[PDB]
């Protein structure tokens, strides 16, 4: 089996600057008799099928920006993006074509560095539906924020809590290269009618110092 | 358009099996490898098979090779993957693709589960807006204790797609996935537009329709 090995795993690049994405093939893919590099590039942007960006090394399909170009020779090739777009958001992947299996590299993950973006936060109490079947599910959105980094703590009348909550972060929007987040506290009814403050307080870059939203159970 | 769609897949016992279909329109199959590619959510692509244009050549990844066979009808522009003795690390989406300079034209995928694990349905609460960001408000969906995935949210029957999240859903202790579906709309709709989520959990023919009400 041929292995290709993507460097880095991780690249973080900002709206307009260049991106370099590396792939290393354990054995050469130039097929003399076609006298072409037997390599292709992906794009998968999130929740997406791969799109192909090149084929040969270095050949681009048609109606791929030219901002996307293959080079390299052997074993050694690499992805150059210019002027980096928020739509570039995606795992790349390269692939050989030329002995099966058509093994793909491990991937590299592009984030598009963009300005810092506050959340903006909202909490939901359980529904009356729910608290019928037992359980209680709070939720607290961090809505449209960069960089990803944010610390999320539930506090219920003022007890900071701990083993009882769920994160969920969406990958960064294609369109403006932010992310969002969930946290789902859940308690039993017993628990939940037990207290009387819910609160969510969020950390975040973008905001001053840290911003609490909470509500009173029953009203 | 050049259009392929995978089909056959869903939740099958360890040591069972599955056929997939791959429906190939508006390009000369017979003239072009086909190939099957699979990820595990969240994890990179991992080749799986191909086979050439009348099928006489094929291959398949080490990790399938002896379980799973490619093939092809050229009448009726179909590729399949019939996959033997499923594993939890057969677990994937499963892509179809054409080969020409190199793989293109993907289809959406089919998800695979490899568990023993039941089938189960999820229940739906409404994530309500309340007397409070400024102009904006957040409303949504949880959708709570379903298993295999996946499940699909629309909103107002797909009419409203600016500002909606549908998080990935997160496996909970008891090993049933949860997710929650939340969108921004102007504060200023609260009075006036209805906001209905549209939950579809095909595994377990579980479709519900849930209106969420400002309170
Ligand atoms: C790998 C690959 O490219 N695969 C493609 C395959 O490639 C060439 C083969 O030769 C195989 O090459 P390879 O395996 O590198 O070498 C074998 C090796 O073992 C021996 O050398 C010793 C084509 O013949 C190139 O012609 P075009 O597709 O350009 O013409 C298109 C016409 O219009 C019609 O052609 C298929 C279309 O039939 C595509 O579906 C595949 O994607
Ligand atoms: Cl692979």
């Amino acid at each position: 089996d041929i292995q290709l090995t993507q460097s880095p795993d991780s690249l973080a690049v900002s709206l307009g600057e260049r991106a370099t994405i590396n792939c290393k093939s354990s054995q050469s893919i130039f097929r003399t008799s076609r006298n072409k590099n037997l390599l292709n590039w992906y794009q998968q942007r999130p929740g997406q099928p791969p799109r192909l960006l090149i084929h040969w090394a270095s050949t681009r399909k048609s109606g791929v920006p030219d901002r996307f170009s293959g080079s390299g020779f052997g074993t050694d090739f690499t992805l150059t993006i210019t002027s980096l777009q928020a739509e570039d958001v995606a795992i790349y992947y390269c692939q050989q074509y030329f002995s099966p299996p058509y093994t793909f590299g491990q991937g590299t993950k592009l984030e598009i560095k963009r300005t810092v973006a506050a959340p903006s936060v909202f909490i939901f109490p359980p529904s009356d539906e729910q608290l019928k079947s037992g359980t209680a599910s709070v939720v607290c959105l961090l809505n449209n924020f960069y960089p990803r980094e944010a610390k999320v703590q539930w506090k219920v009348d003022n007890a900071l809590q701990s083993g009882n909550s769920q994160e969920s972060v969406t990958e960064q929007d294609s369109k403006d290269s932010t992310y969002s987040l969930s946290s789902t506290l859940t308690l039993s009814k017993a628990d939940y009618e037990k207290h009387k403050v819910y609160a969510c307080e969020v950390t975040h870059q973008g905001l001053s110092s840290p911003v609490t939203k909470s509500f009173n159970r029953g009203e | 358009e050049v259009q392929l769609v995978e089909s056959g897949g869903g939740l099958v016992q360890p040591g069972g099996s599955l056929r997939l279909s791959c429906s190939a329109s508006g390009f000369s199959f017979n003239s072009f490898w086909m190939h099957w590619v699979r990820q595990v959510p969240g994890k990179g692509l991992v080749w799986i098979s191909f086979t050439n244009n009348e099928g006489t050549t094929t291959a398949y990844a080490d990790s399938v090779r002896g379980r799973f066979i490619i093939s092809r009808d050229n009448a009726k522009n179909t590729l399949y993957l019939e996959m033997n003795n499923l594993r939890g690390e057969d677990t994937a989406v499963y892509y179809c693709a054409r080969g020409d300079g190199g793989l293109d034209d993907w289809g959406q995928g089919t998800l695979v589960t490899v568990s023993s694990a039941s089938t189960k349905g999820p229940s739906v609460f409404p994530l309500a807006p309340s007397s409070k960001s400024g102009g904006t408000a957040a409303l949504g969906c949880l959708v709570k204790d379903y298993f295999p995935e996946p499940v699909t949210v629309s909103w107002n029957s797909g009419a409203l797609t600016s500002g909606v999240h549908t998080f990935p859903a997160v496996l909970q202790s008891s090993g049933l996935y949860s997710l929650s579906s939340v969108v921004t709309v102007p504060s200023s709709s609260l009075g006036t537009q209805t906001y209905i989520c549209n939950v579809n959990h095909k595994p377990s023919n579980t479709k519900v329709d849930k209106k969420v009400e400002p309170k």
